[PDB]
């Protein structure tokens, strides 16, 4: 459903990311801090990433006047938040078989 | 509320006296402590005094440089000291507890008086035998 | 253990745990809200000399905060600067991220000295003190606070008064007001906000006031014009 | 701070009301206070502000002020009320305490 | 079910809270934060709010003897546990359409 | 299932824990830090202690490796994670009665 | 009211919660993103006198922050230090658990002097300062950031580029890249990363550097090899 | 990827995820636990000589904390104060927030010097350093610590040991046992709390003290009472 | 883009000068200003100059320890203060904007010019009457 | 800073091409500007870099370079172009600003 | 264990002197280094002692003021000093490793011993070519 | 410290039990330990504790001590067993190493 509208768009997404052998998982053998992460490379597939940028772009209006509506410093908690409105939306409340708003099959 | 004074001080002239007060029955809180002198024969002077709440003191022009005036409101009291005794000073010390006050009801009025008074320090100088 | 309030039919039903009502529908967690109220709404007293007697200091156990999203607003609320008789501060600094309560009418603001024995100022009653969405535990120097408790559920000008103080911390208070840099009237627990405002505006229309450099501390005659009947903020 | 000004001395028939005056610029905007000084005793105070006295005090002594002149008066004197009295008041320009001269009330008892 | 026992109520709560055109959104451009609340009046219809004074006056317990046992010094979480725990209560372990347990309609 | 392979095992767990009268629930009356604790014993009934103990030596190489990949210093999150992971496995997405993978009896 | 998309066969769809739909799975939280993506990859301005244009300061209002799981390479990034010309600090230093952005082809180092009139430098356009793994509202001192926005779903070297500048917070921001230490050419809006290294080699290579102790400064002729089409970085 | 355990019918089940069993019932999060267990449970040495061993130091890596709701009563636990040779600190100080261990029989308290290469001291094992209800990878100065590891499931005196030592950091570590503060034994891996105790009272007993200004090292003979086959703490 | 110099300046021997020149037009930005001096009958001579940017200045060696050159960038203007002036210093002082250019198109050329110059400032030392 | 050298005087026929030269260290590896000076007059600049000049400059006036000696080319010399030239550049190695003695040129007019 | 002593130093009185000792197979630890004189036809005197782990020296009161004994942890050497030498100093200096043992089996018993010695230095003092 | 002493000479006939003594206040609760003094040798420790030697020594060398007194016996003395020797011990009053003035065994071996 979105759309890309911006000047210019880069298809490519060279991307890192941070996701264990022998004694590497110990902080005091394993990797300094700028070697814990990884890397790859995703395609314009289907105009996937033109349409992520475009999200982005949309989601930050939202973001910033969530943001300025609360006292914590450092909000590690949105994803957590999505989690559970996410099945509340499903399972509040009550789940009634007959109907069209439960995500149950018979 | 009571006040009680030293008794009487006898010293030649030169020498220097501390006169003390003790408050019984109440803390001296935010209210003025004030000295005036009894001279035989004359009226009241006012001498000088302090408010305890702040530590500060002020004096009447006549004693300024002579007289200081502190307190101690861990016991309550305060003190009076006077510096190069002469024959004049030669009175009755006294001690008491002044309250300034304003009437806030009806019609506004202010005035002050002493309350409190202490039985009177008689400071005698001479340099008599 | 912390009871859930849910509001149905503009009733109040606390939520039990051990009976399971299929009724209660949270959908979403925008339904959810902590609230904040203040003591004053039930009757406590406000003034000054009457409301630090509720407060008072503890060693050996820390400071704690929560969150709000909504709150009330406050006809009185206090801002303490407090040192120690040899100048050392007896309230901590508010760490970052605690700014004073939003709104209220009356700021108290007292200045003075104590014997601020313990680490950290505590409600005797076990209420909150109340910042900008955050109630405390304990009170941080310097900032603005309301007094207060917090229930969960399932769904501009002020005027600052000035006070000094001494022997803050104990039994025997003593308390002035300011009415100019110089000169300070005694305060009682019958004088309301609106009773000394205008006992100000009366010493400064009349003119008594200090003229040196000295302090002048006026003691308010016990005859008063009483007239209000203990009324409560809101009558 | 400026003086208080009083009569040296006041003679009463024993029975008459006596007036004793005050006159300043302490007493312009303020009301002066009135002390009985008993020999060899403190003050004692009498009358102030307005309108009152403190208990102890009988009913024989009320004041009043107008202008920059104050007085006491006292009714009925007797002689008991033998006393030097004194007027006070604050000159607030000085921020001093300032006394009268204050006056010999003689009763005339014998 | 709750009743007030307070000395005194008052009925009529003033409420602030927090809960966006042009650029207002950007923080750069938006209200300082002495003007990000908005406001409003609710009455007390059917003693709505003098009961709700009192379940603040109950919760105060609870919530004390909750904080002594952390270590959190800032504790933000405390909905977000509540949503799980009504929810789980529900949903945890198994559902069970003919009995009296399951908030589920056939 | 969990078999202990360490060198030696203490089978009896002498434990402390946080877990209200009069006014002792408030702060300033209460208790202090080192008096908020909790104590009892617990005895290893068929191999429970041993066996935790061996968890807890399984335990921490997942979450060294959990805690690298984070910028939150102090986390207090897992278990609600866990909570809402619990869940989602069986609620998020459909409900299928006839199948074996919804925990739900008809 | 945060969106969250949603990609089922190669297409982006945002999530309605208006309308439920069955069809999306969430089986774990591992299939939650939040994914940090640069202003560059849109096509902006990314040289120094183009984009500090987008930066500015105020005061009032205090920074945010929230993390990231992952997110783009940057071609370029910044690093400032800024001072007052009476040489007090303009930007904050950076909290515990701030660390520069990780992946950088470019890093744009400026160290300069303006009207910081503000307590904090804000993006003007709403956009976030991007840190490791962390977004921000605001600019710390000395730490290197890239600029960008962030969306959630349901699913090696670099060269140092030194500038100075004056004016810093004004229109009237003048600009020199550095060569040497003692010399210094001025700076354009129409030289690319590229063009300054090739322009840097060629200064050593002909020797055209101040051999004393003052400083030198070079102004570039504006018949420049401008053979780049106004390219993308991707072309 | 963290396992959670299950207690059911007193034996304990790892469950797995890539099997969903329903008969695994979490009614609430009351019955989600945290749980610290001792390092000295599984037969580690835990004497001074023998354990500092395990720890050392490493710069390039931060330090993180998790929290517990419970845990194992400590028979030993450590506090470290080590400086450079040239008086700089060691370790870092605590954070707000961190205290020292809630119960131990005996604190190993070690103050001396030594080659404090990196920033923080880690374990080198992957085990974490237990405080007050949290579980740190790294050591604070001066704060009581006990040596373990954290589980997740589904549902007083103490006494003070002072020790010194020199080269802390190395291989090479020299450790003396305080008596007094003149007067000071060897060392060594044989000597359990109890034997100390027992040699400290000797010691004040016979009067074998320094009665000077200096300080006197003692030897233990290496023939000692030896009547405990290397039995556990439990036996 | 001016440059704008003060007008005639004629003092005795031994008397100091300081000549003013205020930019039109743009500011210094980061542009040399140079003064150079014109004495009748005489060809150019390089005085010294500053860089605004970060103010620093070199002089001439003729000059070092007579010339001062500094400016103030509120204003955009400069100034150049000579100490003991004697009669062989009579001449114009010209104010400059000095650019160092560098050409990056094909060839790589190096070289210095100035572009903007003031009307010139004249400077007479002489005891005469 | 080394200086450069001219000849201090050049005449040219009225509608002559006309050749001013400058020698030195500072044109080894750079290029020389050129001013003209109309009496009482700053000197203004009329060519520059090794192929250009600013304009307002008429196309009689063009130069170059080689080695140590760079010059500037007057064709067709108008009587208006009668002026003191100068050479000048930079002195790398001390960092001066170097300018030529110049030259009168004097254009034959009458 | 050894201990590695210096050779011969002769001087004549006035002069200073220091004599070293090496330790090899082993680092000092928290043992006593102590030093003690063999003049010819004498017996042995303790002259003082060290002890590396915290650097404290003790002196035998005749040498009070005269001597001085240090060491050097990261070489494992230790160092004595004497100042003004006269010629009855004349002798042999040796280094040994002190222990200072406690028995703690069965009966408690105290006792000290020099278990590593050196080859002695010899240290002659005399005017004499 | 206060001084051990012992006599300045012993002579044991070859093959015969030579029994040497010390005594002072530093015997009183330790144990002395003993050296033995070859020509031009540092002293070699024989004796120490109560009821040991280091290895090297053999089995001639044994002893004991009461009170004040400490002693050392060397059994069958042997020709080779000619040496000073020397008592020691600590004087923890003021923390002193304190010798003996040793004694010379002289072994009667011709
Ligand atoms: C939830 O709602 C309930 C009901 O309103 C509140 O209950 C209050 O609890 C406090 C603390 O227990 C009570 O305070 C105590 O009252 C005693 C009786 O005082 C009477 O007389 C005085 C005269 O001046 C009146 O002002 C007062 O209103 C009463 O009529 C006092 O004797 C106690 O003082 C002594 O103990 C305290 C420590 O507890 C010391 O600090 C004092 O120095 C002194 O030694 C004390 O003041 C209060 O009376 C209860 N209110 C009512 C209406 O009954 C809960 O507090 C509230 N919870 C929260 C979080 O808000
Ligand atoms: C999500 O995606 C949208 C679409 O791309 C972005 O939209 C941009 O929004 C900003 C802010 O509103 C726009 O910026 C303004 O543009 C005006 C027009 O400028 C034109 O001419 C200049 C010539 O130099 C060109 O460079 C430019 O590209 C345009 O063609 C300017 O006049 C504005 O300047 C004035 O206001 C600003 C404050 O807003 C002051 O600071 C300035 O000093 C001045 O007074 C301003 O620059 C921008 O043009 C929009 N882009 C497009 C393509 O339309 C969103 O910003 C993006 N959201 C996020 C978070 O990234
Ligand atoms: C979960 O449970 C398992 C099983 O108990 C624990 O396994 C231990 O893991 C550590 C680290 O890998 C092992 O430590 C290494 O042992 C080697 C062998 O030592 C033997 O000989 C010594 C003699 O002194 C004995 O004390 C010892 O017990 C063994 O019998 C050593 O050679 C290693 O030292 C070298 O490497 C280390 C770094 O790894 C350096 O620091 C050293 O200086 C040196 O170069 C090392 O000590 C340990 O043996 C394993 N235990 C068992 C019983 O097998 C896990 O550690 C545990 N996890 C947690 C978090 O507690
Ligand atoms: C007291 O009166 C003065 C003068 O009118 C006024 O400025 C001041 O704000 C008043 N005080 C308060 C607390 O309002
Ligand atoms: C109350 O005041 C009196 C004054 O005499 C004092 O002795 C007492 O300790 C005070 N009590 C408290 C609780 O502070
Ligand atoms: C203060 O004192 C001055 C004289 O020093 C007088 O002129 C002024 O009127 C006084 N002001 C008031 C308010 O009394
Ligand atoms: C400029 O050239 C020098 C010399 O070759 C080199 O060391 C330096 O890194 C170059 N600058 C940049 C930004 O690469
Ligand atoms: C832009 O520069 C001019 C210079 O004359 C200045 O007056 C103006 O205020 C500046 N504008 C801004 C937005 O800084
Ligand atoms: C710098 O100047 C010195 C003389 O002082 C000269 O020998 C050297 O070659 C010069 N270097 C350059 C790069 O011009
Ligand atoms: C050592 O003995 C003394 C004296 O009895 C005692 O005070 C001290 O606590 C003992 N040391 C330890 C670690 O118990
Ligand atoms: C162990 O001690 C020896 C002492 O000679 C030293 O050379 C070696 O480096 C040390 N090893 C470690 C791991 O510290």
């Amino acid at each position: 459903v979105i759309v890309n509208a911006q000047p210019k768009c880069n298809p490519n997404l060279h991307y890192w990311t941070t996701q264990a052998i022998g004694l590497a998982w110990i902080p005091y053998f394993g990797p300094a801090a700028e070697g814990i992460y990884t890397e790859g490379l995703m395609h314009n597939q289907d105009g996937l990433i033109c349409g992520l940028r475009q999200l982005a772009n949309e989601t930050t209006q939202a973001l910033q006047l969530f943001l300025r509506a609360t006292t914590e410093l450092r909000t590690f908690s949105i994803l957590n938040r999505k989690a559970i409105d996410f099945l509340l939306q499903r399972w509040g409340g009550t789940c009634h078989i007959l109907g069209p708003d439960c995500c149950i099959e018979p | 509320v009571q006040l009680v004074q030293s008794g009487a001080e006898v010293k030649k002239p030169g020498s220097s006296v501390k006169v003390s007060c003790k408050a019984s029955g109440a803390t001296f809180g935010s209210d003025t402590v004030t000295w005036v002198r009894q001279a035989p024969g004359q009226g009241l002077e006012w001498m000088g005094g302090i408010i305890p709440f702040f530590g500060e003191a002020n004096y009447a022009q006549r004693f300024q440089g002579r007289v200081t005036i502190t307190a101690d409101k861990s016991t309550n009291t305060a003190y009076m000291e006077l510096s190069s005794l002469r024959s004049e000073d030669t009175a009755v010390y006294f001690c008491a507890r002044q309250i300034n006050e304003m009437a806030t009801f009806g019609e506004i009025h202010y005035y002050t008086y002493m309350d409190v008074w202490g039985q009177g320090t008689l400071v005698t100088v001479s340099s008599a035998s | 253990s912390i009871p859930l309030g849910v509001i149905h039919n503009s009733t109040l039903q606390v939520s039990d745990v051990d009976k399971l009502v299929c009724r209660d529908k949270l959908s979403s967690t925008n339904q959810l809200r902590s609230v904040g109220l203040n003591l004053e709404g039930n009757g406590v007293a406000t003034d000054v000399p009457s409301v630090t007697k509720r407060w008072g200091f503890r060693s050996g156990v820390p400071p704690k905060v929560v969150n709000y999203e909504a709150g009330e607003w406050a006809e009185n609320c206090y801002n303490l600067e407090i040192k120690k008789p040899d100048g050392s501060e007896c309230l901590p600094a508010a760490p970052d991220g605690i700014r004073g309560f939003p709104r209220c009418r009356y700021v108290h603001k007292v200045s003075g000295t104590g014997p601020c024995a313990g680490d950290f100022a505590f409600h005797k009653e076990g209420a909150f003190f109340l910042y900008d969405r955050l109630a405390s535990t304990v009170i941080y120097r310097g900032t603005t606070f309301a007094e207060g408790v917090v229930a969960f559920l399932i769904l501009y000008y002020s005027t600052t008064i000035r006070y000094q103080a001494t022997g803050f911390g104990t039994n025997e208070t003593e308390y002035l007001f300011e009415v100019d840099n110089l000169t300070y009237v005694q305060l009682e627990s019958r004088f309301t906000p609106q009773f000394l405002l205008q006992l100000n505006e009366t010493i400064y229309a009349s003119g008594k006031r200090s003229n040196t450099t000295g302090k002048l501390i006026w003691k308010v005659n016990p005859e008063i014009d009483t007239t209000i009947g203990e009324w409560a903020f809101w009558e | 701070g400026s003086e208080l000004t009083q009569d040296p001395a006041v003679s009463v028939a024993l029975g008459q009301t006596v007036r004793i005056t005050c006159q300043g610029d302490s007493l312009r905007n303020y009301y002066a206070s009135w002390y009985q000084q008993k020999p060899r005793q403190a003050p004692v105070l009498v009358f102030y502000g307005k309108n009152n006295r403190p208990s102890g005090i009988p009913d024989r002594f009320s004041g009043s002020s107008s202008g920059n002149t104050a007085s006491l008066t006292i009714s009925g004197a007797q002689a008991e009320d033998e006393a030097d009295y004194y007027c006070n008041s604050r000159d607030s320009s000085s921020n001093h305490l300032v006394f009268g001269g204050g006056t010999k009330l003689t009763v005339l008892s014998q």
